[PDB]
C-alpha cells in the first residue's frame, strides 16, 4: 500500500555512514583554491575549543527591528596558542589524486611533537628525527634538494605544522600535527615562505583577522552507542507497546528483502566529523595580555577566562579567537577552524562586528558576577 | 494585515489550549482551534504562540460570539520566550483578544499587559494595550 | 544595562535570568531560579537571610 502521511524523512542521509571517524582531529579535507594576486599565508588553523559564553553586541542590519540595539549572542572560545610550522609537503597533481612528493622537517623538532611518534615516549629512547637530523650536518645538500624538488614540481604545498600543548592547561604533551595548505602566489614563493618558518611560530592574529567568517571543523562530541529515537529523531511508539518504543517499527517490507540502507537503526551517535561552516569570529585576544574581554565600551580589566576556569577546559593564559555560535566538538577537543572557500555576501557576513559586553562568570554554577573584585564590592567582604 | 515582520518566539499555545481573553467583547475565553501561518507536519500540532493569529472559538462567552469560528491573537503567552535582546520572559497567563483578518479589533479595549512583540507586529492591539 | 532581582536585590547582567509578569501588569527580574521559584512558591524576602531585602531591614554590613 502507501505511506498514507507522506511525512518528511528523518534524519540527514548525506551524513551516513555514521562511524567514530579514526581521528579526534578535525583533519580539514578541502582548502580553498589558489589566489596569485594574494600572499602566502595559512588556510587553516588548530584550536582548542575553551567553552562558551555570551556576549552582547551592537546590531547593524537596516531593515531588521533589532537595527542599533544590544543583543546578546552566545559565542565559544578557542585556545589558539601560537601554531609551530615544522615540515613542508609537497603533492603533485596525479590522474590518479593529489600525492605527496616528500617532506622536509625543521632540524630540532620539540618534544611537543616527537612525542606525536610515539605511544610509549616513556620507555622510548626518543630516536624520533635523530638520523634526519643529521641530514643537515652536511651544510644542507640533501634538505635543498627536498625543498628543491618540491620546488620544481609540486602543485600544492602543505605546511606540516604543530600545537603548542605547554602553553595550553590540559594534561596532553603530545601535540596534534597537520598539514595546512598554503594559498599564496606561486609555488617557489610557498617553499620559501615555509622554509623560512621551519620551528618558527605563527600567531591567529597573522591568519585570521576579525569580523571573519571561519569554517569550524571538528569532531563531534561523544554519546556512544544510542537507540534510534535519539540518534534518526524518531517517534517513540505509544506507550501501549510490547517490546518497547525507542524503536522504529517496520523497518521496510517483505521485498527488497533487505533492510535497507535508509532505515533508521541504532549504533554510534556522535563523535562525528562535522565540518560547520560560517562560524563568525567576534574577537582575536592576545595572550601578553591583561583586560582580553575588556570592550571600548566596557573598560574594565578582565580576563575572558571565565570565573574559576572554563569548567574543564581550564583558564586561557593565550592568545584566542572568541567565535560566534557552537561549534562542533567538546572543549578540550582540537578544532581545526579554516577559512571559508567562498566570499560571502550575505549582510550577515560583512558586518563590521563590535563587542559590548562579555560574560566572565562563573560557568560552574549560576555565577552572579564577572569578577572577583566586583563580589568584594557587592558582599563585604568578609568574614574571611 | 499584520503589520511588520513578526520575529519568532518559543512556542506556547497548541490546539486546543483555552486562553482567557483580553479584549473587553465578550468572549469569556478562547479555545485555540487552529494556527495562522502554521507549518504541517505529520503529527504535530499548530503551535500559536503571541502574535500568530489564530482561529478561535469562543468557548464560554456572550453567544453572538460563541459557535462561529473566528480569528484571535494570542498577547500573552506565559511559555518562556526568548527576546533576542538576552532576556526571557513569560506572563502569568496565555491570552488573547478577538479579532477580524485585517488584524483590526473586536473589543476597544485589552486588559491585562500585551507582548511589544505583539504591540510591534499590530498596530491597533498597542492602540487598546496599557502595558506592553 | 545591568537591571537588579526583585526577589533578591542581586545585580542582572544582560543576558542572564528570568523577566516576568504579573496580572497586573508588574515586572519581576530574577537572576536565577532560586529567586524565581521563591517568588512563584509565594514567599517573603524580607524572610529570606541570603536576600538583600532581609538582609537590610536586618542591618547587616552598612
Amino acid at each position: 500500500s502507501h505511506r498514507k502521511y507522506e511525512a518528511p524523512r528523518h534524519g540527514h542521509l548525506g551524513f551516513l555512514p555514521r562511524k567514530r571517524a579514526a581521528s579526534v582531529r578535525g583533519r580539514v579535507k578541502s582548502f580553498p583554491k589558489d589566489d596569485q594576486t594574494k600572499p602566502v599565508a595559512l588556510t587553516s588553523f588548530l584550536g582548542y575549543k575553551a567553552g562558551m559564553s555570551t556576549i552582547v553586541r551592537d546590531l547593524d542590519r537596516p531593515g531588521s527591528k533589532f537595527h542599533k540595539r544590544e543583543v546578546v549572542e552566545a559565542v565559544t572560545v578557542v585556545d589558539t596558542p601560537p601554531i609551530v610550522v615544522v615540515g613542508v609537503v609537497g603533492y603533485v597533481e596525479t590522474p590518479r589524486g593529489l600525492r605527496s612528493l616528500t617532506t622536509v622537517w625543521a632540524e630540532h623538532l620539540s618534544d611537543e611533537v616527537k612525542r606525536r611518534f610515539y605511544k610509549n615516549w616513556y620507555k622510548s629512547k626518543k630516536k624520533a628525527f635523530t638520523k634526519y637530523s643529521a641530514k643537515y650536518a652536511e651544510n644542507g645538500a640533501q634538505v635543498d634538494r627536498e625543498l628543491a624538488r618540491i620546488k620544481k614540481y609540486a602543485s600544492v604545498v602543505r605546511v606540516l605544522v604543530h600545537t603548542q600543548v605547554r602553553k595550553t592547561p590540559l594534561s596532553q604533551k603530545k601535540a596534534h600535527l597537520a598539514e595546512i595548505q598554503l594559498n599564496g602566489g606561486s609555488v617557489s614563493d610557498k617553499v620559501d615562505w615555509a622554509k623560512e618558518h621551519f620551528e618558527k611560530t605563527v600567531a591567529v592574529d597573522s591568519v585570521f583577522e576579525q569580523n571573519e567568517m571561519i569554517d569550524v571543523v571538528a569532531v563531534t562530541k561523544g554519546h556512544g552507542f544510542e537507540g534510534v529515537t535519539h540518534r534518526w529523531g524518531t517517534k517513540k511508539l505509544p506507550r501501549k507497546t510490547h517490546r518497547g518504543l525507542r524503536k522504529v517499527a517496520c523497518i521496510g517490507a517483505w521485498h527488497p528483502a533487505h533492510v535497507m540502507w535508509s532505515v533508521a537503526r541504532a549504533g554510534q551517535r556522535g563523535y562525528h566529523h562535522r565540518t560547520s561552516i560560517n562560524h563568525k569570529v567576534y574577537r582575536v585576544g592576545k595572550g601578553d595580555d591583561e583586560a582580553n574581554a575588556a570592550t571600548e565600551f566596557d573598560r574594565t580589566k578582565k580576563t575572558i577566562t571565565p570565573m574559576g576556569g572554563f569548567v574543564h577546559y581550564g583558564a586561557i593564559n593565550n592568545d584566542f579567537v572568541i567565535l560566534k555560535g557552537s561549534i562542533p566538538g567538546t572543549r578540550k577537543r582540537v578544532v581545526t577552524l579554516r577559512k571559508s572557500l567562498y566570499t560571502n555576501t550575505s549582510r550577515k557576513a560583512l558586518e563590521e562586528v563590535t563587542l559590548k559586553w562579555i560574560d566572565t562568570a562563573s560557568k560552574f554554577g549560576k555565577g552572579r558576577f564577572q569578577t572577583p573584585a566586583e563580589k568584594h564590592a557587592f558582599l563585604g567582604t568578609l568574614k574571611k | 494585515g499584520a503589520q511588520g515582520t513578526k520575529f519568532r518566539i518559543s512556542l506556547g499555545l497548541p490546539t486546543g489550549a483555552i486562553m482567557n481573553c483580553a479584549d473587553n467583547s465578550g468572549a469569556r475565553n478562547l479555545y485555540i482551534m487552529a494556527v495562522k501561518g502554521s507549518g504541517s507536519r505529520l503529527n504535530r500540532l499548530p503551535a500559536a504562540s503571541l502574535g500568530d493569529m489564530v482561529m478561535a472559538t469562543v468557548k464560554k462567552g456572550k453567544p453572538e460570539l460563541r459557535k462561529k469560528v473566528m480569528p484571535a491573537i494570542v498577547v500573552r503567552q506565559s511559555k518562556a520566550w526568548r527576546r533576542k535582546d538576552g532576556v526571557f520572559l513569560y506572563f502569568e497567563d496565555n491570552a488573547g483578544v478577538i479579532a477580524n483578518p485585517k488584524g483590526e479589533m473586536k473589543g476597544s479595549a485589552v486588559t491585562g499587559p500585551v507582548g511589544k512583540e505583539c504591540a510591534d507586529l499590530w498596530p491597533r492591539i498597542a492602540s487598546n494595550s496599557g502595558v506592553v | 544595562k545591568v537591571e537588579i532581582d526583585s526577589f533578591s536585590g542581586a545585580k542582572i547582567y544582560p543576558g542572564r535570568g528570568t523577566l516576568f509578569v504579573r496580572g497586573d501588569s508588574k515586572i519581576f527580574r530574577f537572576q536565577s531560579s532560586k529567586s524565581a521559584s521563591l517568588f512563584h512558591q509565594r514567599k517573603n524576602p524580607r524572610r529570606i537571610a541570603w536576600t538583600v531585602l532581609y538582609r537590610r531591614h536586618h542591618k547587616k554590613g552598612i
